[PDB]
RNA sequence: UGCCUGGCGGCCGUAGCGCGGUGGUCCCACCUGACCCCAUGCCGAACUCAGAAGUGAAACGCCGUAGCGCCGAUGGUAGUGUGGGGUCUCCCCAUGCGAGAGUAGGGAACUGCCAGGCAA
RNA sequence: GCUCAACGGAUAAAAGGUACUCCGGGGAUAACAGGCUGAUACCGCCCAAGAGUUCAUAUCGACGGCGGUGUUUGGCACCUCGAUGUCGGCUCAUCACAUCCUGGGGCUGAAGUAGGUCCCAAGGGUAUGGCUGUUCGCCAUUUAAAGUGGUACGCGAGCUG
RNA sequence: UCCUCCUAAAGAGUAACGGAGGAGCACGAAGGUUGGCUAAUCCUGGUCGGACAUCAGGAGGUUAGUGCAAUGGCAUAAGCC
RNA sequence: GGUUCUCCCCGAAAGCUAUUUAGGUAGCGCCUCGUGAAUUCAUCUCCGGGGGUAGAGCACUGUUUCGGCAAGGGGGUCACGACUUACCAACCCGAUGCAAACUGCGAAUACCGGAGAAUGUUAUCACGGGAGACACACGGCGGGUGCUAACGUCCGUCGUGAAGAGGGAAACAACCCAGACCGCCAGCUAAGGUCCCAAAGUCAUGGUUAAGUGGGAAACGAUGUGGGAAGGCCCAGACAGCCAGGAUGUUGGCUUAGAAGCAGCCAUCAUUUAAAGAAAGCGUAAUAGCUCACUGGUCGAGUCGGCCUGCGCGGAAGA
């Protein structure tokens, strides 16, 4: 017979690029998502594709902050 | 005047656990009060017959061990799901 | 024939059958059969051992049937080659992991309700035992 | 220093609700008046302003209570990394990691900076 | 300024036939046969609802279940495309047994004669004609019986066409 | 050709004539900023007015919305004015 | 299709992307040669991480069964209105499963990064010369698809084959053991083996099997057999034999034809008593009829029915 599927798309590469405590130098992208799975916090920027990129050579660190607990991303300053 | 000999587990693990019931024996433990829970073994084909009998899960036990007596009751047991047995019973220190 | 209601999707994969059972346990009922073997039940399967299950006991009494299917099974047809797409579905298969409580039954003494789940698990692919409602 | 209270946090349900009580000199809340500053897709209700008669009702803070939410072991079970095995659509043994659910239980948050009040 | 949508777009501009066929390759890829498989087909069992004047089990066995076989229709594309010739008939066969006949038994809802169903058994036996290319089928008339299948759906360096 | 989910085996990637859906745009505000605001659906009471319009109160909590498919996100709202 | 002398060193690929491309080719991945570089890299321990799969759970999205409460709904009954009401049943509550496109939870591993020690012929990267290759095969694990069919197909990852001899699996690319520089009429072992073909135990001890099982196969069947855990009935006398009774009014009802100990409904009596069930099946047109149950006599010591496990048996037919 026949089908009606077979479609899909280019796979867009997202998720986490620098890990936990992996210097970054200003403007690295650290995270490239969908939407704010994780929030952009200390000295990390946060794009129009909310790809948080780093803005200071440093390290990274992911947090829980609020009365949410969002995953959020600072850069700590070494 | 249910009395049900038992001993104290030294190994306990996946592969402790599953070697000590190949034995016909299977392991228990005792907890509740304000103490520290003691990990109890003892052989299977007694307290598998004591369990039929409708007063094991309702009255007042006395777990023998080490010499010593310890009144306790049962508070959660884990049948064997397709195998007429048993494989560990909660024991609340009461 | 058990079948479900409005399902989210009509084709679903295959997957495998490991693990024990979760209806372990007779809840509902005094007396129940508990499956001892892995394989699977069709909707025909359980209504045909319901048939001559519920015809042992004389209506009265109560059977609970623990088991729903919720998995169609795909079918190619006869003289068509492979590819050209999944099969159409035919019937509707429950998964039955060792343990599984299939049907359970309260009202009637413990020796027909011992000698018609025989006469019902003649019809099931897999192999039961008999289990009572045990305290705790 | 000790209580009460207000701003700004730390933390983020052991901190949230429910239910019972409780507080006004301070502070806070409603409240009083609005011609104006400003304000309503109509309405000073809100926002804003000018004041202080009244009440602690609401709300808010505190207290008490487990009725729920939530926290939560030890043991066992499931899973699985590596190496062997079997009556091999599934499992087992050696070893390492080891949940989830449930149980005992805990639990009516704690805490920093400043300011006001009141007692010392 | 292009549904250059065959969307990394061969040209601005392009459909068919070949049984008159031809060349280069391929078992990288189909038809035949073999293999693997067993969905299917076929044979045997399991449960026992019911039918059988009553009585499930003489006989039949629904709803469902478990197998065997490799005989069907298929799946796959492993051998063969520097060639494994094919349907049916003829001639000659050969093995299996899931036995059609003959032979020995059990049960019978078996008086006898004749059956039904089942187990054991492969020694031998196992029609001629009408029509059709036919195997099958139907028909006429026999016979103790006119068995079912494997053998490249046996058999074209044996014949036929 | 492009986008979303699954298969995809918890980094990314991953095939089949695998299982599901969408795009070949819209908008000068539906973009920018500042200032405010908070849904869905039931419940009762209410002129015409009913299952359902508007009004009022409660329960409820984002089950709503998001120019358009799906996923991720969204109260500081990216939702409404 | 064929491509002609020798030795030495290293040694792939059958992948992705694009292609009027699919059996061709181009870039990249893997290979080789040369040059140049950083404890560059690899393993491990320790540390920082991100998950959302296996499992699990059912708050959400859907499915699902049961009971309770229950709007509504439905049946039938009434005189503009409702009354009786064998039934269907949402939201909640309590219990119960299921999910690739469910997640209020959540591993193992894998991965990225940092520190440190040992180890490894720099094993790492960058550039330059030359390639080949882009038909993969099987096996394990995780899956799709198919029939949880195929030596099927399609990805993931590891191994072997390809391109790897040797020993083993009777023979058997792809399985198990193990990686052939050369020579020796030397020794130790691996997988697998030790009665003969055929090198080595007719080894030692302790059980099992009667089937030629071992040396094919299921549901299912069965006083085959070995070990275990519990029970019932028993030398105030059981179990199987062997002698008596095995019944009285119950033609009891039932639509009023008959069910009658043994038909549909049933209750499931109560006297007579050591003992009889208003009957388990055999008789029947309904009865009549043999019958054990339930009782002693006799008898003389255990017997019966379940369960869990070891190995066997049947189910078992091909050229």
């Amino acid at each position: 017979g026949s089908t009606r599927n077979g479609r899909d798309s280019e796979a867009k590469r997202l998720g986490v690029k620098r890990f936990g405590g992996e210097s970054v130098l200003a403007g690295s992208i650290i995270v490239r998502q969908r939407g704010t799975k994780f929030h952009a916090g200390a000295n990390v920027g946060c794009g129009r594709d909310h790809t948080l990129f780093a803005k200071a050579d440093g390290k990274v660190k992911f947090e829980v902050k609020g009365p949410k607990n969002r995953k959020f991303i600072s850069i700590e300053a070494e | 005047m249910f009395t049900i000999n038992a001993e104290v587990r030294k190994e306990q693990g996946k592969g402790a656990s599953r070697r000590l019931r190949a034995a016909n024996k299977f392991p228990a433990i005792i907890y509740g009060g304000k103490e520290a829970p003691l990990a109890i073994e003892l052989d299977h084909d007694k307290v598998m017959n004591m369990q039929a009998k409708a007063e094991f899960y309702s009255e007042v036990l006395t777990i023998v061990v080490d010499g010593k007596e310890i009144k306790v009751k049962a508070q959660d047991v884990q049948r064997h799901p397709y195998k007429p047995k048993l494989q560990h019973i909660d024991f609340v220190r009461a | 024939m058990l079948q479900p209601k409005r399902t989210k999707f009509r084709k679903m994969h295959k997957g495998r059958n490991r693990g024990l059972a979760q209806g372990t346990d007779v809840s509902f009922g005094s007396f129940g059969l508990k499956a001892v073997g892995r394989g699977r039940l069709t909707a025909r399967q359980i209504e045909a051992a319901r048939r001559a299950m519920t015809r042992a006991v004389k209506r009265q009494g109560k059977i609970w049937i623990r088991v729903f299917p919720d998995k169609p099974i795909t079918e190619k047809p006869l003289a068509v080659r492979m590819g050209k797409g999944k099969g159409n579905v035919e019937y509707w298969v429950a998964l039955i992991q060792p343990g599984k409580v299939l049907y359970e039954m309260d009202g009637v003494p413990e020796e027909l309700a011992r000698e018609a789940f025989k006469l019902a698990a003649a019809k099931l692919p897999i192999k039961t035992t008999f289990v009572t409602k045990t305290v705790m």
